[PDB]
C-alpha cells in the first residue's frame, strides 16, 4: 500500500535530516560493510581464514603460553603491511621490544611508531587518539597483562584492586569500536594464560584481564610450540600450530602450521613445498621429492634450498597453490 | 572453622550480639583480628555467613551439582556448566561422589550404564589399569575402563558393538578426570 | 517450547549468553522468516560488526533491509522510537545492549566513572517504547551480554548488562548456549544448542529446545523434524 | 490518573487496578528525546494525584492498588540499596504495603509445575504489621488454596 | 530419610519392620510420580533395560496400573519386578533379558498383587 | 617485593638479587597455623608484584635476579 510507502519515506527522510546523510541505508548498498583483509605473514594461516586474511576495521585477540611466538608473528604482520605502504604503531607495555632484531625479521624501524606507557590507561588513551588521528592503519599492544590501572601502580603490594583490569577493558572496547571502524583500522591483542582455582571440570585454562575482549573480538588465533628444528646437534627453529577458536570473517576451527626460524623469522618456502605436495604440483618420491620429472632434492630442507634457488618453479608453484587453495 | 562457626552459634544467643573479630582472635589465641576474618570469609565463602559494608550480615548444602556431559562413545565436547543441583547424599557411594555427568551413547551398556542418566564422580588422578575412569583427550572427554601400558593407553569399550580407542601420548593430551563411583537414572 | 507458537507481535524480547552462542544467526534467522510473508525488517549494529554477505547465505533479503550503525546509545535508541512511530517497519533489532555508550562517555578518557548512566539511559528508553510498540503492533528484540558479578559468595554469579528495567518490560527471554561440535569425518561443520526460555508472559516457563546450526546453512529444520 | 479519578466520582466502581507506577510518564517526557533531564516530574504529579483523589476514594467507597518495581540506590554505605519509583509521596498514603518474593520452586520430576512465594506486610493501618505470608501459585490455577488450607 | 526394603518373607507387607534395612535421606521429589521407598533387587532377568544385581529399584506405591508399564508385584506371595501385559481375564508379566520366559500363573489358582510403579533407579555396587 | 620496588624507584640501586621465590610469605599465610589451605595466593602476589616492577626497573634501568627452586609435579 502506498499509504505505507508514504510513511516510511517521511521517517527515512526525518531520521536522516536529524542525524546527517548516510544514517541508514539498505544494506545492499552501503559499501562501507564489505570486507577487506591484509596478510598474516604465512600461506596456510590465510588459508585458514576463510577470507585471505586479517579483516580491516575490526578487532583481533592473539594468545598462547610463552616463547610461542606471538611478537615475532606480529611484527611479521606490520613488515607486510608496510610494503604496501601503510602506517603502523607498536605499544610495548611489557617494556622488551627489541629494534634490532625487529629489522631482522623485516619491519622498517626508521617509520614505525613505538611506545612504552607508563599506565594502562594511557595505553588505551593513545590507542583512541591514533584511531581519531586516520592517519594509522596498523596497531598492536604488547600484553593486557601489563594494563595497570592508575590506582595498583600507587597503592602497595598486597591490596585488593579487585576487578578494576575488567571494568578498563570493557569501557575501552565500547568506547574504541567505533572509532576503529569509521577510521578503518586494525588493532591486534595479545594476551597471557592462567590457571584458575577451584575448577573441577573442563580445561583449567584462562585468559588475563576480564572477558569483555572475547565478546567484542573478530578473530581469536591461539599459537603454541609443537617441537624443534635442528641442522646438526644446535636448534635452529621451531615448530608452530595456530588454531583459528573464533571467527565471524569464514568458517572457524581450522589449523595452520609453519617453522619459525630464528634470525630470519617464518619460513615461507617450506610452506610452498607442504602445499604442492597438498595439490599434486611435487611429486612425492619417499624420501625425494620432485617436479615435472626433475629430482629437486631428498628432505625438506633441501627441497626448500633448491626452490630458493630456482626463483622461477616457486614463481609458478605459488601461483597454482593460490588458484586451487 | 566448626569451631569458630560454633562460637558465633552460642555467643549470639548468649549475648545476644555476634563477637567483634578481636574477641574471635583473642579466643583464637593470636594477636591479630585476620585470624578471625579468614575463617570468617572462609565459613561465608561456605555459604553459612553473609558479609555487608565489612560486617556480618547474618549467619544464615543443595547437594551434587551436575557440571556438564560426558560420551560413552566418541569423545565429547569438555565445557564446565553448572545447570542444577541433585539432593542426594555423597555418603551413598563407595568413594564420596563429588558432582554428576550426563552420558551419551551406549558403549558401557553391559556393566549398566546408558544414555541420559546421571554418573556420579570422585575427584581424583591417582587410578590405575582395570578402573573405570574419565579422562580428557585434546579437550573432549569419554568414559571407560583403563589399560595403560608404555606410551600408548586403551580405552575399552563394555559393548561388543563397539572397538577399543586409542591413543598415543606422544601426539595427544591426557589428563585423567577423576573416578566413576554409581549411577543415578530418573528418565 | 515458546507455548504459543513463537515470539509475540508488538512487544519486547531479549535474547543473551555466552559468546559464540548463536544470537545473530538465531535473529536473523527470524528477519529472513518474516520477510517470506511480505513484512519489512530493521537491524540496528551497535557492534559495528555485521557481515552482509553471510546475511544473504541465510536468506536475509538485503536489498530490502534497513542497516544503521549508531555512533551512541541515544541516537541509537531514538532511530528505534522514529521507527515504531513510523508505522512501517516489523522487527527491529539492536546487536548489543552492551555497545551503547552514553553520549557523555564518548567524551571522558577511559579511567572516569560515569556511575550509573547506562541503566537510567535504559530505563527511560522502556518506558518510552512500551506504549508505541504496541500501538503500532512492532516486535522489538533486544540482544545482550553476560558479565560476572563480584561479592556473590554462593550461588549463580551471572549477570547481564544494562541494569534491571529490561527484565521487567521483557516478555519474553531467551538463554542459548553451545553444548557440542558437529562433525563429518574429523572436520567441524556446526555447533549444537540449548535454548531455555527464563521468563515468558504468553505461556508456561523453564522450557527447552535443541537443534543444530550448520555453517552456510541455516537451523537444521529436517533434524527437527526427525527427531519430533 | 484522569480516568482513575473519574470512576473515583461515578461512584459505581468497586475496585481499580494500576497495574505499573513505572509505566507511567509525564507528557514532557513523552514528546522529548531520549536522554534529556525531567527531573521530579513524575514525583511531582503523583504528589498531586494523591492528595487529590484521597478525598473521593473514601467518598465513593472505592479500594485502589499500585503495582510497583525496584530499583538501586547508588553509592549507598549503609542500609538496603532497593526503592521503588515514584518518589516518596505514595508511602504516606498508602494503608496497606506488600512485599512478595519468589523464594523457590515447585517440580514434578523434571518438570516445574509452579513457584513458592513470601510475602510480607511492611505497612499496616488496620492491624499490626510484620506479619509473614507463605503459599503456592500454581501455573493455569493461581494460589493454591486447598494446600494453605491442609497446613492451616 | 527413606525407609529400605531387603529381603522379604511372605504373609506381610513389604514395608514391614524386619523387611526394612534402614533410611536413606534421598529427596522424593526427584521422580516423576514421588518416590516412597525403595527396593532392592536381583536384577538378572532386566539387564536389557539397565537394571542388575545389588542395584535399588524407586517405587511409587499404588495398585492402579495399565499396560507396558514395568511394575513391582507379588505372585505366590514373592516379591518380583517385570513388565505387565494383559489380555484380559489373563495377565502375564513379562522379562527384559535374553534368557528368561514370560510368567502367566493362573489367578484363580494363584492371582497376581500390584505393589507400586518403578520410578528410577540407583545403585551404589562396585565397578 | 615493596623493598625492591622501594630501591627500584630510587634510581641510586644497579642490582638487586632475591635469594629465593620459595621462600616469599604470604602475609596471611604467616599469621595462621600449619594444615591451613592457601590455595594459590603468592602466586597472585607475583602475578601482581611483576605487572607492578616492570615499568620502574627499565625506567630506572635496573638488573633484578630471582633465584628459583625445583618441585615434582603430581600425576604427570
Ligand atoms: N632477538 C632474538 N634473537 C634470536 N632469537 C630470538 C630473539 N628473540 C626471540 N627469539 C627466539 O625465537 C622465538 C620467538 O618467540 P617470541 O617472539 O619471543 O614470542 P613470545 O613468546 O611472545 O616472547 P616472550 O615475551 O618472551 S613470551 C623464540 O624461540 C625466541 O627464543
Ligand atoms: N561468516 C561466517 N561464516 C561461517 N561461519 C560463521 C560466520 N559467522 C559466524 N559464523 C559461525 O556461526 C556460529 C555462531 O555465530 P554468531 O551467530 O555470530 O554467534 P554470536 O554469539 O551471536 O556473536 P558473538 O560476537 O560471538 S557474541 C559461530 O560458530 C560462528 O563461527
Ligand atoms: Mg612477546
Ligand atoms: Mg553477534
Amino acid at each position: 500500500d502506498e499509504n505505507k510507502q508514504k510513511a516510511l519515506a517521511a521517517a527515512l527522510g526525518q531520521i536522516e535530516k536529524q542525524f546527517g546523510k548516510g544514517s541508514i541505508m539498505r544494506l545492499g548498498e552501503d559499501r562501507s560493510m564489505d570486507v577487506e583483509t591484509i596478510s598474516t605473514g604465512s600461506l596456510s594461516l590465510d588459508i585458514a581464514l576463510g577470507a585471505g586474511g586479517l579483516p580491516m576495521g575490526r578487532i583481533v585477540e592473539i594468545y598462547g603460553p610463552e616463547s610461542s611466538g606471538k611478537t615475532t608473528l606480529t611484527l611479521q604482520v606490520i613488515a607486510a603491511a608496510q610494503r604496501e605502504g601503510k602506517t603502523c604503531a607498536f605499544i610495548d607495555a611489557e617494556h622488551a621490544l627489541d629494534p634490532i632484531y625487529a629489522r631482522k625479521l623485516g619491519v622498517d624501524i626508521d617509520n614505525l611508531l613505538c611506545s612504552q606507557p607508563d599506565t594502562g590507561e594511557q595505553a588505551l588513551e593513545i590507542c583512541d587518539a591514533l584511531a581519531r588521528s586516520g592517519a594509522v592503519d596498523v596497531i598492536v599492544v604488547d600484553s593486557v597483562a601489563a594494563l595497570t590501572p592508575k590506582a595498583e601502580i600507587e597503592g602497595e603490594i598486597g591490596d585488593s584492586h579487585m576487578g578494576l583490569a575488567a571494568r578498563m577493558m570493557s569501557q575501552a572496547m565500547r568506547k574504541l569500536a567505533g572509532n576503529l571502524k569509521q577510521s578503518n583500522t586494525l588493532l591486534i591483542f595479545i594476551n597471557q594464560i592462567r590457571m584458575k582455582i577451584g575448577v573441577m571440570f573442563g580445561n583449567p585454562e584462562t585468559t588475563t584481564g576480564g572477558n569483555a575482549l572475547k565478546f567484542y573480538a573478530s578473530v581469536r588465533l591461539d599459537i603454541r610450540r609443537i617441537g624443534a628444528v635442528k641442522e646438526g646437534e644446535n636448534v635452529v627453529g621451531s615448530e608452530t600450530r595456530v588454531k583459528v577458536v573464533k571467527n565471524k570473517i569464514a568458517a572457524p576451527f581450522k589449523q595452520a602450521e609453519f617453522q619459525i626460524l630464528y634470525g630470519e623469522g617464518i619460513n615461507f618456502y617450506g610452506e610452498l613445498v607442504d602445499l604442492g605436495v597438498k595439490e599434486k604440483l611435487i611429486e612425492k618420491a619417499g624420501a625425494w621429492y620432485s617436479y615435472k620429472g626433475e629430482k629437486i632434492g631428498q628432505g625438506k630442507a633441501n627441497a626448500t634450498a633448491w626452490l630458493k634457488d630456482n626463483p622461477e618453479t616457486a614463481k609458478e608453484i605459488e601461483k597454482k597453490v593460490r588458484e586451487l587453495l | 572453622q566448626q569451631e569458630v562457626f560454633d562460637l558465633i552459634r552460642d555467643h549470639i544467643s548468649q549475648t545476644g550480639m555476634p563477637p567483634t573479630r578481636a574477641e574471635i582472635a583473642q579466643r583464637l589465641g593470636f594477636r591479630s583480628p585476620n585470624a578471625a576474618e579468614e575463617h570468617l570469609k572462609a565459613l561465608a565463602r561456605k555459604g553459612v555467613i553473609e558479609i555487608v559494608s565489612g560486617a556480618s550480615r547474618g549467619i544464615r548444602e543443595e547437594g551434587l551439582p551436575l557440571v556438564g556431559r560426558v560420551a560413552a562413545g566418541e569423545p565429547l565436547l569438555a565445557q564446565q556448566h553448572i545447570e542444577g543441583h541433585y539432593q542426594v547424599d555423597p555418603s551413598l557411594f563407595k568413594p564420596n561422589a563429588d558432582f554428576l555427568l550426563r552420558v551419551s551413547g551406549m558403549s558401557m551398556k553391559d556393566i549398566g550404564i546408558m544414555d541420559g542418566d546421571l554418573l556420579a564422580v570422585h575427584k581424583t588422578q591417582d587410578v590405575r589399569n582395570g578402573q573405570v575412569v574419565v579422562a580428557r583427550i585434546d579437550d573432549e572427554v569419554t568414559v571407560a575402563r583403563l589399560k595403560k601400558q608404555g606410551n600408548k593407553v586403551e580405552l575399552l569399550p563394555e559393548n561388543s558393538e563397539f572397538k577399543p580407542i586409542v591413543v598415543d601420548l606422544r601426539q595427544q593430551s591426557f589428563t585423567i578426570e577423576g573416578l566413576a563411583v554409581g549411577v543415578i537414572r530418573n528418565g
